[PDB]
């Protein structure tokens, strides 16, 4: 039994990955999370995952942090195609799992790797002095923040993507 | 009368029928301003028309099957001492909550 | 090649069973229609399904008609725990059609069979003095409106029952 | 934590239940099992299952009497399109049981409900002097048995049917 | 300065540049009380600063990858004349559009 | 309206591709296929693809060639794990393309990209002198042979990598 | 009496009913050995008890739905001249095939 | 010579590498008249060429990932006394099997 709370801006793919993980179904239209809570199972040593889901709303930063309580780990989500989300995560995010579970473990996810080769993307990017985040980037990030890991996905492309985070998450909540 | 910059209103709960899940939820006015205390209140004295009293519960804020989180008046997410309301919580009109033995 | 176009009241379950048929994904969570086309194919005689979603919103009343252009048939749409709908079904959607495309066949589609066996759907109903919608009721009404089939379904739980209800309507379509 | 064995003859459907319930995937072409194990997860209340599937081949009489150790529950499954099965059932399947693990709950499962519409299923039957079984003949052979409860579903074409059964059969194992 | 009961505003509208479609949308700020006509001249000033006329030009509004409908000044939703504007059709803040040859 | 051959060894991972693009579904079991045919549809442009899916097995050489005609693609398709699948591709596969159907435009496709940071698969691998097939491999093999193109993907870990070489595919045949 | 290296064998193909397709398969017993033709006279006999002929029906081997090919006495697989059996293109046991008009 | 009417052969099972699983499993030629202690005692002499004694170890086999059956050379399944053997349990040639410490 590990329970693991997700966090992060807006549209950065949160629900995507745990309706993927958990119900086998990917969200193409976006519905804004306040709360919600998932359960899957997988094997690393037989694991049940509760998975909090929480809005990344300024709207909702009262009732968010009820949801951090005894978690064995936060994973810290951004939008690799949106490096706005990434200094969301080194400000808002850090500074708020700070406050309210400072000695809780992170993990820094990114979304949205499909996005990488998606030439829409690439060109508004482009037009905005900016680019998409990098596996490298996010291994840079992590270090920077403290948190333990970094690890990537595509709820969109990948389902196994999403288990392998997932995986990867309840085997070192277990050791 | 004047309307406040941030502004009152009433809101309908939908407070789960404690005797049976299954049941219709039960409609409950109160307002956005109300303390959570003063929420529970309102739906001992709907739901109860020895009663349980709002110190003996806590207010389970339901989403969904089985994600639900508890709110008072005070706790972690307070501003130091406004007690904490529905407003402070953002509970939307029509929520789903229940009154859970403390 | 076969146009078709959804048509019937808000959550009555529309967009729930494209997102099956066409997607192989069902939403859980209700995120209102303005209006979306799917693509599906399927074997009766091979089929291309063109299929329109629009709102059933009387928000977007100017322009839901505007997909009705060159239709083989509209599927008009209830859902068969509220029998509201079908009270709009004999009003406002056999008005509209009979207003808009009035030579245009016209299958009767029940949504949700599934909540007849729910007990909290059945509680509710009884509570407020009605039923669920029968497949005889279906049938009956399919008669009354001049619709050449009364057909049902439960996204929810049989994506085959989608299936089977394109399937079906591509026939019709076809002699 | 509940540990279900599924038994009953070859091609009945048990494989193709669990691989619905697990993986959310259904086998059209039949591959015959030797033994198998999933894992579930369900809310009735968090329920973790143990799904052990074994051959219904007479080929592998001695190694699936192994499956049964400490099991809470042992799934008779059976074909509703062949009465063969539930003769099978009665005698084979019944003995097995009683010899193997006479104090285990028995819950009796029949499986493709869906062929009892399917014109070229009961054609066939027709011409063999039979019919598709009933629910109120699973119902009786339950009794008859000894069963705890009659269930059934369709792999086929209700995904949720399958998971209404493991939902009933966790519920039976924890009461 | 009165406001309408049912009020005018601006809206942007994403249009599609019609030299690629992978490329960004083109912004264009109209009314809501515009008709179609007037906001195919304004995105025609947009995106044109041998023109095409708004006369040549159909207004497309599109959802998703496929679906799009024809807006236009009068049509069978028309209510008999007022010409056909944008909050007629409901178009809302950041859709996308697409000017095509008639 | 475009019609695609599968061709390649076998095991190499042909119908996992079909199931996945056609049926939303992935056989973790082998099953042998004869032949086999589904129908897709996707956008490029609405294309209706017939897809023929062969044996890989020299048992069924006399009737696969049955299935080349009025094709307007081959897709000769090896497993990246197994370079052995390469060397049938450059010598079985290309000849008997030449044999039958010479004029017909071929694409390569490397099946099982996955398994390139798969550790048990590599560690065989390296055991055998061998190593799995690189993209950059592929695009080689591709130019020798003389086939348009090539693609790749995971039926086991990308349900859009396989949508992605058939609309590649679409593509390609409509130019 | 002596068995061949490459064995014959009697096997059943589960011949469409040709007036209803959804009637159960007809089952004709044939040599693996037989050629086409003998395949298509044996079919004709068991399903004909103005009969169509063998040289005016095709064979088809059928798999699943919709997948089908047609088998014939020579073709672009025989090898030059031994007539095309059902060992030759491997159909096997039970499976489902059907003559239809050229 | 002559054949059994139940024909005795070689087989060769997988056995997992103890060590690592991850690793490839090491190839044991064994007979399918082999009793399960037989086995135990080839795949040791194999695997270890302080060595475990087949008495010491249960032979487990093994079907995908997790599951997996314990083989021994009496238990539930035995007829009354010939010692279990491959072809008793019907395990098919190039099975993953495991040697797990009792
Ligand atoms: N290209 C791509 N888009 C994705 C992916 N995951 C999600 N999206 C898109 O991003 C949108 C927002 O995703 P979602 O998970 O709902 O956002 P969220 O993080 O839960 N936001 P909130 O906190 O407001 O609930 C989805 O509707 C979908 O269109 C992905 O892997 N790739
Ligand atoms: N029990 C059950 N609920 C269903 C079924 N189909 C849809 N629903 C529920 O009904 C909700 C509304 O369905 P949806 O198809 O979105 O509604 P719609 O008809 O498209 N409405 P709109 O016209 O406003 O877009 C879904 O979010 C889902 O929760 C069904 O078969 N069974
Ligand atoms: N119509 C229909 N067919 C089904 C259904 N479930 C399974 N089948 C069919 O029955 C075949 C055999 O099913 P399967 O579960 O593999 O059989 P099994 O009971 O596991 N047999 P074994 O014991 O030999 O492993 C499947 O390949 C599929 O074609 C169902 O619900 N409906
Ligand atoms: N890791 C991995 N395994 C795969 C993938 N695709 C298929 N496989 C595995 O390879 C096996 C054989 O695949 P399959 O498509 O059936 O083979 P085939 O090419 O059709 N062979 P045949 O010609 O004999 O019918 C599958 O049963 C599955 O276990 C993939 O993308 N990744
Ligand atoms: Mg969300
Ligand atoms: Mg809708
Ligand atoms: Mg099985
Ligand atoms: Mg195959």
């Amino acid at each position: 039994r590990c329970k693991l709370v997700l966090v992060g801006d807006v549209q950065c793919g949160k629900t995507a990955m745990l309706q993927v993980l958990a119900k086998d179904c990917y969200p193409e239209t976006y519905v804004p999370t306040v709360f919600e809570n998932y359960t899957a199972c997988l094997e690393t040593q037989r694991v049940e995952l509760s998975l909090w889901d929480t809005s990344g709303s300024p709207y909702y930063d009262n009732v968010r942090p009820l949801c951090y309580s005894d978690s064995d780990a936060v994973l810290l989500c951004f939008d690799i195609s949106r490096p706005e989300t990434v200094d969301s995560a080194l400000k808002k995010w850090r500074t708020e799992i700070l406050d309210y579970c400072p000695s809780t473990r992170v993990l820094l996810i990114g979304c949205k790797t499909d996005l990488r080769t998606d030439l829409s993307t690439l060109m508004e990017l482009s037009h905005q002095k900016q680019a998409p985040i990098s596996y490298e980037q996010g291994c840079a990030i992590a270090k920077q923040l403290g948190a333990e890991i970094y690890l990537e996905g595509s709820a969109f492309t990948s389902e196994k993507s999403i288990h392998s985070i997932f995986r990867t998450a309840s085997m070192l909540c277990l050791n | 009368l004047i309307r406040q910059q941030i502004e009152y209103k009433t809101l309908i709960l939908n407070c789960v029928n404690p005797d049976n899940e299954n049941s219709p939820e039960i409609p409950v006015k109160v307002l956005n301003c109300d303390t959570i205390t003063q929420v529970k209140e309102k739906i001992l004295d709907a739901v109860y028309k020895q009663r349980p009293r709002a110190v003996d519960m806590d207010l389970e804020w339901r989403q969904g099957r089985i994600a639900r989180v508890v709110l008072q008046d005070e706790d972690i997410t307070t501003k130091i001492k406004r007690l904490n309301t529905l407003m402070h919580y953002q509970v939307s009109d029509r929520s789903v909550v229940a009154l859970v033995p403390k």
